[PDB]
């Protein structure tokens, strides 16, 4: 988070930070669908939207 | 109720009578009546399909059709989907020639199929092979009419298991040589998606390019029903020669009464709009039974229809050939196990 | 010797050229063996008979193909679905005529058709080379969940994956569109500024109306819409800056019917050979057999070029794809449409008069807007990040 405040001045950019849903950074799963775009945990998030 | 059988092929004129008293006496449940009606079609010509049908429909005002068969004719079976789709009335095959796989299912239609699925074939297969233990293997595909390679495309979502498997895809043939470009084979395990009609000239010229013996299995899966060709042939039937053909009729005349005797019981009522086959120049009037076919339970065994409307869990059966041009059934298949047959210069212990 | 063909259309007029016609395109030939008849009929509304006078009166003919064209009748994918299972039935090629569907795009429900129009499917990559040409990016589209909507999607990807240009939401909403408001608030904060629309005629007009109290049909926003959603209750209650296609052949078949005609006399040319050259199949009172040299001549037909007609691009592809064909770009100013330009294999922009864009800015508002607010997603992990 240190570093982020950094970053913010340097740019011009605001921000709200907001933790993730289950604890888990993140992988490719998947046993009763598509073997792909199956991302959870951080890797999902930041796909999704 | 006024249930209507049908049939086609000047075969099935004796047993038209015979299986009416049969219907009646077999299909026994409270609050419905069973009156069908025995019908033998003139062949397979077009517009006597539509005058019979229709005319049936109009002048005695039949309440569902079930039509079934022997032949090799599939080319009516959208026509059949065709004209159910202007009177709400839905239309239940149970075997033959109209009524392998069709997809996708027409607007405003409930023709009901008694079909397995190209991908539920296609998965019965592994558990075949899993089974023998044949992990290298390559399946062939040719350039035919009324083919996509998109149904075969749920191998490569399989096989991400602990055994791993192996795979080098598949060549087209096209129809018109082919020597020149099947070469590329390794394994003997091959499995075959092509026209049947168009079949024979593949076999002959795959059997004289040395892949006939048996050390070269061939795999005949999917749409391609049968009951020059090389030994060690499996297919797939989903019952539709066994399990009584000639009783089906009664089967299939019975589900179809659940059908109103759930919905009467569930929505009290007599919505036979589709009486006329003219009553009304409109297509916006439906009795919505697509609705249904959720929880259909019958024979111990779970017949709910899905979307596709197809048997989610059918009697699939595996089937050998032996060598002297004789056909047989080797094994058995059931719910999610494989009771089987036989299960266990270079070949050394 | 005499071959005959079908001809069922929709006006008593157009029949009268085709006997000029083939009394005409039969001098082309040379005449060796062209005595052919026009052998036309009439369709009617009612579904009783279209079940029946496919086989009623051209199959007793000895026909060898049969031209079916739309009718100015408000329908669609209607009247060109009964030839489409009659002819396969007996494996007879036919073609269709102003055949503007998506639905007639796939060989597994009919196994033979063609169509000398390109369908709406086509269109999508049109719009690719119109947001090229303008240095257009970070676009959304808009689609209805039905036959026309999956086709939508699935051409469009393909051509975007090779610069992997992936556009940011492909948000869809159902045909049976009523009072839809969320929706349309989801694609506003997105900072896109482009929107393809690609809907029906009907549906264009909720979300015209949906959209203009919302605000978002002003500057800042530039619209690509499809030839189905300009005209009908779609011209009223549009923005002032859409931009949508057109074809100049379409509405019109007449240039169409002297190619039709023409094609198929070419046929005989190459039915001269030591392959079975047997008729299909007389009457409809019953039959068990098909004619096998159909595909024989199918593969030439394609294989053709048939200069002028119309434009003199008639080249023909699997499932009448129609490869080539013009559309002729047009736009909305003020209530008067006008036209901007004219388009091929690669477009043309000609800038007939001028174009204007929503709210009246003579500039081209570049759809984006950077996004100085955004969010960070972070794990409880100890030396890095307490919580
Ligand atoms: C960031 O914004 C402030 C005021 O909005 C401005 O003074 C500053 O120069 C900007 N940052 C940079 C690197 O210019
Ligand atoms: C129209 O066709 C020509 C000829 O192929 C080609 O240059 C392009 O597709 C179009 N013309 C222009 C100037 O873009």
């Amino acid at each position: 988070i240190d570093l982020l405040i950094k970053l913010a001045r340097t740019m011009n950019f605001t921000y709200e930070v907001h933790l993730v849903a289950d604890g888990k950074f993140g992988t490719q799963e998947r046993v009763n669908n598509s073997n792909k775009k199956e991302w959870n945990g951080m890797m999902g998030e930041l796909l999704s939207g | 109720l006024n249930v209507a059988l049908v049939f086609s092929g000047p075969a099935y004129a004796a047993e038209a009578a015979r299986l009416g008293p049969a219907v009646a006496a077999a299909v026994r449940s409270p609050g419905l009546d069973v009156r069908p009606v025995a019908l033998v079609l003139n062949g397979s010509d077009p517009r006597s399909l539509v005058l019979q049908l229709c005319d049936l429909l109009s002048g005695l005002r039949v309440h569902g059709v079930v039509f079934e068969d022997d032949s090799r004719a599939p080319a009516v079976a959208p026509i059949l989907d065709f004209l159910s789709a202007q009177t709400s009335l839905p239309i239940v095959a149970v075997h033959g020639g109209a009524a392998l796989v069709l997809t996708p299912k027409e607007k405003g239609s409930t023709f009901l199929q008694l079909g397995s699925s190209t991908e539920q074939q296609l998965q019965v297969i592994f558990e075949v092979l899993e089974e023998y233990d044949w992990t290298s293997f390559v399946a062939v595909t040719t350039r035919a009419p009324g083919h996509r390679a998109f149904l075969s495309y749920i191998e490569v979502l399989t096989d991400g298991s602990l055994v791993g498997w192996e795979h080098r895809g598949a060549l087209t043939l096209d129809p018109g040589v082919l020597s020149a470009q099947l070469r590329s084979v390794s394994a003997q395990i091959r499995l075959l998606f092509c026209a049947r009609e168009e079949a024979e000239p593949v076999f002959r010229a795959a059997e004289e390019a040395g892949l006939t013996g048996s050390g070269y299995v061939w795999f005949m899966v999917g749409p391609q029903l049968a009951g020059p060709l090389p030994a060690g042939l499996f297919a797939v039937r989903s019952a539709g020669w066994r399990d009584d053909l000639a009783r089906r009729v009664a089967a299939g005349v019975a589900v179809v009464a659940r059908g109103a005797q759930a919905l009467l019981r569930d929505y009290g009522f007599l919505p036979e709009l589709g009486h006329d086959c003219r009553a009304q120049n409109r297509t916006h009037r439906g009795e919505s039974l697509h609705r249904y076919f959720m929880n259909i339970t019958w024979d111990n065994r779970d017949y709910s229809f899905n979307e596709d409307g197809f048997l989610v869990n059918p009697s699939l059966v595996v089937i050998s050939l032996t060598r002297d041009r004789t056909w047989e059934v080797v094994g058995s298949w059931e719910q999610q196990t494989l009771r089987l047959k036989y299960p266990l210069t270079q070949h050394l212990t | 010797k005499i071959v005959n063909i079908g001809a069922v259309l929709s006006t008593r007029k157009h029949e009268q050229m085709f006997r000029e016609a083939v009394n005409q395109a039969n001098k082309r030939h040379g005449s060796w063996k062209i005595q052919l008849n026009a052998t036309s009929v009439t369709h009617k509304p009612n579904a009783i008979q279209m079940a029946l006078s496919v086989c009623e009166d051209l199959i007793s003919s000895q026909v060898y193909a049969i031209l079916v064209s739309h009718p100015p009748t408000p329908n669609d994918h209607f009247t060109p679905t009964p030839v489409s299972y009659t002819a396969g039935f007996y494996r007879i090629p036919v073609l269709g005529l102003t055949t503007r569907m998506s639905i007639y795009s796939d060989k597994s429900i009919h196994l033979s058709f063609l169509r000398t129009v390109p369908p709406y499917s086509h269109q999508s990559s049109v719009w690719f080379e119109m947001m090229r040409v303008y240095s257009w990016n970070h676009i959304i589209l808009l689609v209805s969940d039905d036959h026309e909507g999956r086709a939508a999607q699935k051409r469009l990807e393909t051509l975007l994956e090779e610069r992997e240009s992936k556009a940011e939401k492909v948000l869809q909403f159902d045909p049976g569109t009523k009072n839809v408001t969320a929706l349309l608030m989801e694609a506003k904060e997105l900072e896109a500024r482009v929107i393809i629309l690609s809907a029906s005629e009907d549906d264009a007009a909720t979300v015209y109306r949906a959209a203009a109290m919302l605000n978002m049909t002003g500057s800042g926003y530039v619209w690509l819409v499809g030839e189905r959603e300009i005209s009908g209750n779609a011209l009223r209650y549009a923005p002032d800056g859409i931009l949508g296609l057109q074809l100049i052949n379409g509405k019109n078949e007449s240039a169409h019917i002297s190619d039709a005609v023409g094609v198929v006399a070419q046929a005989v040319h190459e039915l001269l050979e030591k392959e079975n050259i047997t008729d299909p199949p007389r009457g409809c009172v019953g039959n068990t057999n098909i004619w096998k040299t159909g595909p024989l001549f199918k593969r030439v037909l394609m294989s053709s070029k048939y200069a002028d007609g119309v434009t003199g691009r008639v080249e023909f592809n699997e499932d009448g794809d129609r490869k080539f064909a013009n559309y002729s770009i047009m736009n909305l100013q003020n209530r008067k449409l006008v036209q901007v330009g004219i388009y091929n294999g690669t477009h043309v922009i000609p800038n007939d008069r001028k174009i204007i864009w929503p709210g009246g800015e003579t500039e081209k508002p570049r759809g984006y807007q950077m996004s100085t607010r955004l969010k960070i997603v972070t794990i409880h992990q100890e030396p890095f990040v307490y919580v």
